[PDB]
DNA sequence: ATGAACTTCAAAAAAAAAA
């Protein structure tokens, strides 16, 4: 199903018309373009880039896939027309003579193979003339932007006559048949059966191609290539009987959904996503599209791509899912594609580690709060960072928290220490670090890591019964009191004692305490005051005595108790509500 | 060889140090990504028998083939010298590339991904560097640092199990010596395997089950089910030994097994 | 036939498309049941057979990226050094799997004097039921055993009831018919899932 | 949520502040600054201080009060707290300081209830 | 080159301050979550003898791997630049140039380095192996925020008034952090640890406490190690029930500890009188 | 450069105020949680110095590092256009910059500061490096609550006429906050730090008591300082027993402490003869 | 005759903030 899948949404993105290879091609980055007439001569090298800031390697065009070099004599390779620049001109950056001058050589025959192979096209007679001159060639050396293409190294030099606008040397019609015989012809006399992603007939292929981006360069898929790797005596590419009309289809589609839209990156992962088999469709649906309803692959992978997007963004709402996806999560080792991720369930079974990372995070929100139901994970890190999310850890941090929020994973210490030292750095405790630790508490209950404790809910926690809770929302009622009593407040009693509240409660309380009653008195409606002394009462009716230091999980639960009180108090009718109840 | 089968239920745990981090994401321990429990590679446990067998051995008869470079520095004619000349070939198997079955050796040694008891706790412990390797594209003017990063466990019995079957002795040379040799290392193998990132490893219990048969009259999972490792009581969390309740069941197996307790 | 339960943590049925990088099968492997089949009991008179698999635990995935060797081992270098042929091979392994596969035996070409099917399915019988066997059994690699317990019907439940997800072709049993006594050079015949309703059937060559 | 037989110093002292402060608050309710208001901003540093003066207006508190028995039952539960206060230090620990809010907020609940100051009186 | 094996106990503590901070927590010391007891790294220790060593010898023989201007590539190229340039076929070129640096450098005899950057001339797994400190009682942190009446760069907070700059200095009121060790003999014997440097740091380790001093880490001071000094090279005992021997817990009543007279170093020496010695250098 | 080690234990107590208080708490000194014993931060006994520094010198080649308006940015980049502007190869330049800076510099010379801003200069170990104080007698704190008859803002000022801001001003009865710190020669020998500049710190620390003053603070005083002078740059004996053997306990049958007729500083020379020294400064 | 070293293959990736 690794491989089925590729193959099964191949055959329908080349069936869709999403510009696809067919049969032999592939849709390979060339940069810089070469530009001849119908004898030769060379025009002008004109380059297909600008694109990203990065200035990539030029257009993908639909030019025939490589056959794989890769060795010391890799020049007795070389593919068709397109290659690279120095098996175009013969000139090497950092390779030198006699090794590229081969790959030339080589290119020549190779054309004129071809050439003699196909007669008369009017343009592989021009590119077999201009190969076959070296004085034009050397003129490409002097072009007005030659010295853009000797920069970037694996500058691919594809011929391009005059007179057919965008269509490639290669692109012509009788071109591509010969790419579609080859196809057909020289890889059809290998090995007989039997295949493993279609299982049918076809011979097996020797040599995967390579997908580009994964790695530092374009590295096969399924490639088996050491002394130790192989399998029953197989000796590279025959330990998995893949046919190429397998290899070829789901090497291009990789190709293809690892440069497109499909591309995202889950923590520190890209993964290329796209839709399964899609449901024969309804009638009272089908009738108004027409077609009807195509099984486009890179169609219903929106969904999905928000998800993994509106995690980052706050957006994310729970999907129905009865739609699977395909999820096929490739990392880069060394030069081989580490699968991290592969799930054919829907959106709704994919999004769970999500859904938990949410559900704890939920925290208590007031009415009319800027704050969104669901946090943004960037702007959850802000709480965390000096200032402006960027000086953040990138590797306990933005790098390992994603990761273990998008699967479900157990949430690391550093949280907790990053979430304390901006709660009592930043002297308030906002939308954005509590959840933060409320998600962490109820993540270290359920994976054993938090005993004695137990999992928080979304409202306050009137029982509890813990030491470090009950302490926090002591700290929230006394601040919310001591707001009640001056409006204009500027060093409140938390900017002056959360410092050590959060760690030391006998030093903080034992003076905060004393400031209570003061802070009770000067309230001007005297049934508040007494609301929340009777509050403050079952608050600390389940502390039995305060403790000299509270523990790193301990401040966390106090921040928590903070928060769910400083929201509780500031509710509707809560408050009241409470103290009409007793 | 030997004649016997051998199924013991290795424990080994951490004291402070990285057991078995996972390269997945950098070098955190491989804990279980649903219950939080450490996995441990058995080939860690096979690499510390290998490192023990080179360090003490250090002769023909008892070499590793695979070796360090750290740390040390017709058809069956050839696959019987290497059984012969070598411990690690006898021990957890061979792969001669001119061999019979596709050129394998399977050896009757078969360890078991060691999973904790308890669910670890991966401690991101950073650890700075006052010094750089290479030209830093930040090390600029002031002082040249480097961020590290090596994670720590405070607690993690881990459980090893292994299968050890005179079957495939019969073939490889596994002799009682060679057995006698792999019990040395599970006991006293983590007493010099040790550096800056393991930290301090030792041997809980090597119960070892003897079987009177050479098939072995004993299933796998009772076996491992009859050395119950649990937390004690009023301990609320594991932290050492004093924490565990290795409390083993040798009623049931007292009419031909034999239960060695050679580690606890 | 047999109903022996196949029970373990982890395991890693590696498919022959990604061995560099060790992702598991999404159930076990019928050349893996069979070659479990004949660690527990095997002789040059019986031929194993996988006819059905049923899972008994839902399929997950969990990532172990290991470091493996990637250098063989002959009579020609005397030492590996690992530090120079390092693989960090990731392995997608199957966290807590069940399977109870269904299978039977026949009988090779060189059976012998001692060719009774009764006497190997009860040397079968008594060594599933004791705990016995050549060598133990593999979740698709040695570094993951098996807690396996003969079953006479039914003593576990299982996850997939209705229909569910098809896997396509996976690797039947590579077939070793042209090659002479200790395998050699061989072939790979696969075969469909046809649908993982509640308990995959093999089909038999 | 009160546990009477801590044998804390902090504890009792608390509770006794608490039900100086219950006792001042039920002779008038129409009162403005109370004890708490003062009084227990040294109390749990200078108890020696502040303490007598409460002990020497607790009897014109409880004759202030509209119920002779009310009164009763407030000095029953001051000894009954007052059992385990074998003497009045001169500066409370750390400890003891947070076990002073502690007991004095634990007693002002437990004093600020339907049926059990009275139910725990009734029993003695 | 030493002959016999030592497993040491070592046994340190702290006044007040921040001893092992963790840089992924702010500025912490390593505790236990689950419990609360302190821990502290090896490369501290490995750092404080490397000072001690620094401040006491400025010879040659005995590198001590420089600080802030030391890039470990030119220190490799200058010491590939020495006996084996280029003539010996890179393969036993790198052992040789890991044993002539290991007969040159004293840290990585003693513990070890990385030198297989550019230039690689192999590793080295190290004799001796120092493994992270732990508590036996859950120390607190303490907390310690301290101000500044000075402001460092051009804050967008630092408006007309006090330009001030305030933060955290975490502190710790106590701790003995029963450190663990071991030293093995077949490494020390290809990287030439002789008994002199084993004496060496020995002494490091007694004596470091007393110059690595620092504003944040406060005061610090070594109580005890006892030296389990064995026969041979092979293994009598496992090193765990030899560590549990010398266990350290509470004294009599009392709910933390403060100093040395509320705590009782049980020491019992009497199984361990088969093959092994025992010595006191700290303590 | 001096070229001996001083284990100073420095003894000083408070009459009544607030020391070092503890912005994590509101007003209040840094106390003991599981005990009592107040605690003091070695940066006010800095800023002390650097206070006296400035009032008994004014005069270049000892900077005393300014207040408030005193931006460290500006100061290094007042200090990199000096000997090395551009021309001396970043490397080597912060190096030099350093060295200039501690020439110049006092504060730097004795402890250290930050100069690797934005013009980076390198960094300095510093050679003397004082401790946390911690005093022996659980102290209690008595929270003098003060009040004011005049308003700060008019937004919190009473809509009456009584416009009044309380608050709480914190206070000591007693504490000898037994202070400890040491001294090093290798940052010492590369700082610049002279004998002259010990003499200076060491007056420093005996007379910071009587001007540094305020009202928070009230009224503090220094007991005495013993400073134990070694003999060469090695360690003889662990500092722990060393300062152990300056023990300060209760006197008799008392249970707090107001002055010093309460305490009995048990002062015993005996073991410290070997090869080390004896001093008596402020005590 | 065949396994570790060598020599060549391409010259990465970027949004992760928002109601």
């Amino acid at each position: 199903m690794i491989l089925h899948a590729l193959t099964q949404y191949y055959q329908r993105k080349a069936e869709s018309d999403g510009g696809i290879a067919q049969e032999g091609f592939e849709n390979k980055e060339i940069p810089f373009i070469i530009v001849i007439d119908k004898q030769g001569n060379f025009i002008q090298l004109e380059d297909t880039r600008e694109l990203k800031v990065k200035k990539k390697v030029g257009r993908t065009f639909l030019v025939p896939k490589g056959l794989g070099r890769s060795g010391s004599k890799s020049y007795e390779v070389s593919n068709l027309l397109w290659d690279h620049y120095g098996y175009v001109l013969a000139y090497a950056g950092e390779k030198g003579q006699e090794q590229a001058d081969k790959q030339h050589a080589s290119f020549t025959a190779k054309v004129n193979e071809l050439k003699q192979a196909l007669p008369d096209d009017a343009g592989v007679t021009a590119v077999a003339a201009f190969l076959s001159s070296a004085e034009e060639k050397s003129k490409v050396m002097q072009a007005a932007n030659w010295a853009e293409c000797a920069k970037v190294k694996g500058c691919n030099l594809s011929f391009r006559l005059v007179d057919e606008a965008v269509d490639l040397v290669c692109q012509s019609k009788a071109v591509r048949e010969y790419v579609s015989q080859a196809n057909q012809t020289q890889s059809d006399n290998a090995q007989k059966g039997i295949c493993l992603v279609t299982g049918k007939a076809a011979p097996i292929a020797r040599l995967h191609n390579a997908v580009k981006g994964v790695n530092a360069k374009p590295a096969p898929f399924a490639s088996v290539n050491l002394s130790a790797f192989e399998s029953y005596g197989k000796e590279q590419g025959f330990a998995f009987p893949i046919g190429e009309q397998a290899m070829f289809e789901y090497t291009t589609a990789l190709n293809t959904l690892l440069a497109g839209e499909n591309r995202f990156r889950i923590g520190d992962v890209t993964t290329v996503c796209w839709g399964a088999k899609r449901t024969p469709l309804e009638e009272s649906l089908a009738s108004m599209i027409n077609g009807g309803g195509k099984d486009n692959p890179d169609a219903h992978i929106d969904a999905v791509k928000a998800l993994y997007k509106s995690l980052y963004n706050g957006q994310y709402c729970k999907p129905d899912g009865e739609d699977k996806f395909y999820l096929l999560g490739l990392s880069p080792n060394s030069a081989r594609i580490v699968v991290r991720f592969w799930h054919e369930t829907t959106v709704a079974a994919l999004s769970e580690s999500i859904a938990a990372w949410y559900d704890d995070l939920q925290m208590v929100r007031g009415e009319n709060s800027p704050y969104p139901e669901y946090m943004p994970l960037p702007r959850l890190l802000g709480n965390l960072v000096l200032d402006g999310k960027m000086e953040n850890l990138p590797s306990d941090l933005i790098a390992q928290i994603t990761d273990a929020a998008l699967n479900n994973r157990v949430l690391p210490v550093s949280l907790l220490q990053a979430a304390l030292r901006r709660n009592k750095a930043e002297q308030k405790i906002t939308y954005g670090r509590a959840s933060l630790l409320k998600a962490y508490i109820n993540r270290a209950i359920r994976a054993g890591r938090l005993k004695n404790m137990k999992e928080l809910t979304m409202g306050l926690d009137r029982n509890r019964q813990d030491i470090g809770y009950v302490l926090g929302r002591l700290f929230a009622v006394l601040e919310k009191i001591q707001a009640e009593a001056n409006p204009g407040l500027n060093a409140t009693i938390a900017d002056r004692y959360f410092g050590s509240a959060s760690s030391t409660p006998i030093a903080v309380f034992g003076t905060l305490m004393r400031l209570l009653p003061h802070h009770l008195n000067k309230l001007e409606f005297e049934g508040r005051a007494v609301q929340l002394q009777w509050e403050i009462r079952q608050i600390l009716e389940h502390c039995q005595r305060f403790p000299n230091h509270l523990n790193l999980e301990q401040q966390g639960l106090f921040a928590i108790g903070y928060y769910h009180e400083t929201q509780f108090l500031f509710t509707k009718d809560a408050l009241k509500n409470l103290f009409n109840e007793a | 060889t030997i004649e016997k089968r051998y199924d013991f239920v290795f424990l080994f745990d951490v004291q402070d140090g990285n057991p078995n981090g996972d390269p997945d994401a950098g070098n955190l321990p491989r804990i279980d990504p649903q219950t939080g429990e450490g996995l441990v590679t058995d080939v860690c446990l096979k690499r510390k028998v290998r490192n023990f067998i080179q360090m003490t051995q250090n002769d023909e008869h008892h070499d590793i083939f695979i070796r360090e470079k750290g740390i040390l520095n017709k058809t069956e004619a050839a696959r019987q010298y290497m059984c012969s000349r070598y411990y690690d070939i006898r021990t957890f198997g061979a792969v001669m590339t001119t061999g019979k079955n596709a050129g394998q050796v399977r050896g009757p040694v078969q360890l078991t991904f060691s999973r904790s008891i308890d669910p670890i706790m991966t401690l991101e412990h950073s650890i700075t560097r006052m010094a750089v390797t290479n030209e830093k594209d930040a090390s600029e003017t002031g002082d040249n640092r480097t961020m590290g990063r090596k994670f720590t466990v405070p607690y993690g019995l881990y459980r090893c199990h292994g299968f050890i079957s005179t079957h495939f002795a019969k073939q490889t040379g596994f002799s009682e010596n060679d057995l006698e040799l792999f019990w040395q290392a599970l006991v006293n193998m983590f007493d010099h395997d040790h550096s800056a990132a393991r930290g301090q490893m030792n041997a809980r219990g090597l119960y070892v089950f003897e079987h009177s048969n050479n098939l072995g009259d004993a299933p796998a999972d009772s076996l491992f089910k009859r050395i119950q490792v649990v937390k004690k009581d009023g301990v609320e969390v594991v932290r050492s030994f004093d924490d565990y309740l290795v409390s083993v069941d040798d009623k049931n197996l007292e009419e031909t097994k034999l239960l060695r307790k050679l580690g606890g | 036939r047999f109903i022996l339960e196949i029970s373990g943590d982890l395991a890693c049925f590696t498919r022959s498309e990604l061995k560099v990088e060790r992702v598991s099968y999404p159930v076990i492997t019928p050349s893996a049941a069979r070659n479990i089949l004949m660690a527990i009991l095997w002789k040059p008179a019986i031929r194993w057979k996988v006819l059905k698999i049923e899972i008994l635990k839902p399929i997950q995935w969990t990532n172990i990226r290991r470091n493996e060797v990637g250098t063989k081992m002959s009579e020609r270098s005397g030492s590996l050094y690992i530090e120079d042929n390092r693989q960090q091979r990731a392995s997608m392994l199957l966290k807590d799997v069940a399977y109870r596969i269904h299978a039977d035996f026949d009988m090779t070409s060189e059976a012998g004097e001692s060719d009774n099917y009764v006497k190997f399915a009860e040397m079968f019988k008594r060594r599933a039921k004791k705990g016995q066997y050549f060598h133990q059994p593999y979740l698709g690699c040695r570094e993951f055993p098996c807690d396996f317990r003969l079953l006479e019907k039914a003593e576990d439940g299982l996850p997939l009831e209705d229909i569910t997800q098809d896997f396509g072709f996976m690797l039947y049993d590579m077939d070793f018919s042209k090659s002479d006594p200790r395998d050699s050079n061989n072939a790979e015949p696969m075969f469909y899932q046809c649908k993982a309703v509640n308990g995959v059937i093999t089909v038999p060559p | 949520g009160l546990d009477r037989n801590r044998q804390d110093i902090g504890y009792v002292l608390g509770r006794l502040f608490a039900v100086l402060e219950k006792i001042q608050a039920e002779a008038n309710p129409g009162l403005n600054a109370t004890i708490a208001d003062r009084y227990f901003g040294s109390a749990s540093s200078t108890p020696i201080a502040v303490f007598g003066t409460l002990m020497r207006l607790l009897p014109h508190h409880l004759n202030k009060l509209e119920f002779e028995g009310r009164a009763v039952q407030l000095q029953w539960e001051i000894r009954q707290i007052l059992e385990h206060c074998q003497r009045f230090p001169n500066h409370l620990n750390l400890e003891q300081q947070g076990l002073f809010a502690i007991g004095y907020y634990h007693e002002t609940q437990f004093l600020f209830t339907k049926d059990a100051l009275k139910n725990l009186f009734n029993e003695a």
